[PDB]
C-alpha cells in the first residue's frame, strides 16, 4: 500500500518536471539567468531531486499545475 | 469549382477588379457571391483526424480482431470495453457494443 | 534505417567514396560545443540550448491553410467566405486590442487563413506572440491578424495573413505569372518561416 | 505493464523533439533489457 501511494506521487512529479524542464509554463522554453529560470520560479537543482528539498518541489508542483492539467488532457484529446 | 447553368461544364475562375468571374467555353460568364472565394486549401495530419477513423470506431466494438480491457462500461453497465489506439500520439478510445465512447463520442 | 539516421547497408560509406553533397546525405550529424564552461557543466543549460536549435516551420506548426480571395473589412459589411464568416468576431477584438497594428491602405484581395495546431504548440512550448513577432519580421510585406491563445478545447486559433500590394510588385522577373500564382508561392514562403 | 497503465490514463508526456509514440517505444525497449543479475541464477546451475 504505502509502495504504491509513494510510486503515484513519485511518479506524478517525475513526470510534471519532466514536462517542465525545458517547456515553460509561461510560454516558450526556461531563462536561466541563475539556478532560476526568469519567467517562472524554477530552480536547477529542482527538476531531477524532488527529495531533498520537498517544500521547493510543493511550491512550484502548486504554481503551474491547473495548467498543466489542461495542457496534458489537450495532447491526450481528439 | 463552378458548374455552368447550360451544359454543366467545370467553368474557369478569372481574377478582375476584386471580383471573381467564372467563363465557360460556351460562352457563359457568372460571377461568385460568397462561395467562391477559395482559391486553395491543404489540411494536415490527414492519417490520423477524427474523419478518418469514424467509421472505423464506429466498427470497432464489432471487430473481434480488436485488443478488449477488462473495464466496465457506465452506459450499459457490460464489464468488458473495446480499446484501440489511433496516431502518433497514441489516443487511447475505449468504445462499447451499446453506444459508449470514451471522449465522449 | 529511418529518415534522417539511415545507417543502414552500406549508405554512409556510399557517402564518403561517392563525395555525395550535403543535399544527399541520409545520417547527417554535427556535434556543438557550449562556449561557457559554466554553461557547459550544467545540464539544463544544454538541454535549453539544444531543444532552443530545432528547427520547428511555421508549417509544422498547422492543421490546415484556407487560400481565400479577400480584402480586409474594417466593417461588418463586408464580404467573406461563408464558413469562416464567424471569424469576423475576433477580428473586431483584434482592432480594439491593437491601436496602432491598423490595416494599410494596399492591402490586396488575399488573404491566407491558418488554424494552429494547439498540441504542437504545448508539445513544443511555443507561444502565439512567437510565431506571430516570428513572421512580422520576416514578411514586411503582409498583414497579420489573430485570435487569443486562449486555454479552452474547442476554441481554435487563427492566423490571418492579409497580402499587401507590393507583395503583387516583386514578381516581375516572370512575367507569365497571375496573382493567384504569386499569391500561392507567397503562401509557400510563409509556410517555409 | 506499468508504462502501459501510464498510456492508458495519459500520462506518458514526451519531450520536446519526439512524438508520443517514439517516446513510449523507447520507454519499453529501455524497459525490456535483461539485467546484469540475470547471471546469478545461470551462473548457481554452472560448475565453472
Ligand atoms: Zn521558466
Ligand atoms: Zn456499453
Amino acid at each position: 500500500k504505502k509502495v504504491q501511494t509513494a510510486l503515484k506521487a513519485s511518479l506524478e512529479f517525475n513526470t510534471f518536471y519532466a514536462f517542465y524542464e525545458s517547456r515553460c509554463p509561461k510560454g516558450g522554453l526556461h531563462d536561466f539567468q541563475d539556478k532560476k529560470c526568469v519567467k517562472c520560479g524554477l530552480f536547477t537543482y529542482i527538476i531531477y531531486d524532488h527529495l531533498s528539498q520537498p517544500e521547493l518541489v510543493h511550491d512550484y508542483y502548486n504554481n503551474y499545475k491547473d495548467q498543466y492539467d489542461k495542457e496534458k488532457m489537450s495532447i491526450r484529446s481528439i | 469549382m463552378k458548374i455552368c447553368k447550360a451544359c454543366s461544364s467545370c467553368m474557369v475562375r478569372t481574377y478582375v477588379d476584386g471580383n471573381i468571374i467564372f467563363r465557360c467555353s460556351c460562352g457563359e460568364s457568372v460571377q461568385g457571391d460568397s462561395q467562391n472565394l477559395l482559391v486553395s486549401s491543404k489540411v494536415y495530419h490527414t492519417g490520423e483526424m477524427e474523419d478518418k477513423y469514424k467509421i472505423f470506431i464506429k466498427n470497432a466494438p464489432f471487430d473481434p480482431t480488436n485488443c478488449q480491457i477488462k473495464k466496465d462500461c457506465p452506459n450499459c453497465h457490460l464489464d468488458y470495453l473495446t480499446q484501440i489506439c489511433i496516431g502518433s500520439q497514441k489516443i487511447i478510445i475505449l468504445v462499447c457494443r451499446c453506444g459508449y465512447m470514451s471522449n465522449r463520442g | 534505417v529511418a529518415g534522417g539516421t539511415n545507417k543502414s547497408g552500406i549508405v554512409r560509406p556510399q557517402e564518403i567514396f561517392s563525395a555525395k553533397p550535403v543535399e544527399a546525405e541520409q545520417s547527417s550529424e554535427m556535434l556543438l560545443r557550449l562556449k561557457n564552461p559554466e554553461v557547459e557543466t550544467n545540464k539544463t543549460y544544454a538541454q535549453e540550448i539544444a531543444n532552443s536549435i530545432e528547427l520547428i516551420t511555421f508549417e509544422r506548426l498547422i492543421l490546415q491553410w484556407h487560400l481565400l480571395y479577400e480584402t480586409y473589412s474594417s466593417t461588418k459589411k463586408n464580404v467573406m467566405y461563408p464558413d469562416f464568416a464567424s471569424d469576423v468576431e475576433w477580428m473586431t477584438d483584434f482592432l480594439e486590442n491593437h491601436p496602432l497594428l491598423q490595416p494599410p491602405e494596399d492591402i490586396a484581395n488575399w488573404c491566407i487563413r491558418l488554424e494552429l495546431n494547439k498540441t504542437t504548440m504545448i508539445l513544443k512550448s511555443i507561444s502565439l506572440e512567437s510565431i506571430i513577432n516570428s513572421l512580422r519580421a520576416k514578411h514586411p510585406n503582409t498583414y497579420i491578424m489573430h485570435s487569443v491563445e486562449n486555454t479552452a478545447s474547442g476554441i481554435p486559433i487563427i492566423i490571418r495573413i492579409y497580402l499587401r500590394e507590393s507583395a503583387f510588385r516583386r514578381s516581375t522577373n516572370t512575367r507569365m505569372a497571375t496573382d493567384e500564382k504569386i499569391a500561392v508561392n507567397v503562401v509557400d514562403k510563409l509556410l517555409n518561416s | 505493464e506499468e508504462i502501459n497503465n501510464r498510456l492508458l490514463h495519459g500520462d506518458i508526456m514526451p519531450p520536446i523533439g519526439l512524438t508520443t509514440h517514439d517516446f513510449y517505444e523507447k520507454l519499453q525497449l529501455n524497459a525490456l533489457k535483461f539485467p546484469d543479475r540475470i547471471l546469478k541464477p545461470i551462473m548457481n546451475s554452472i560448475n565453472p
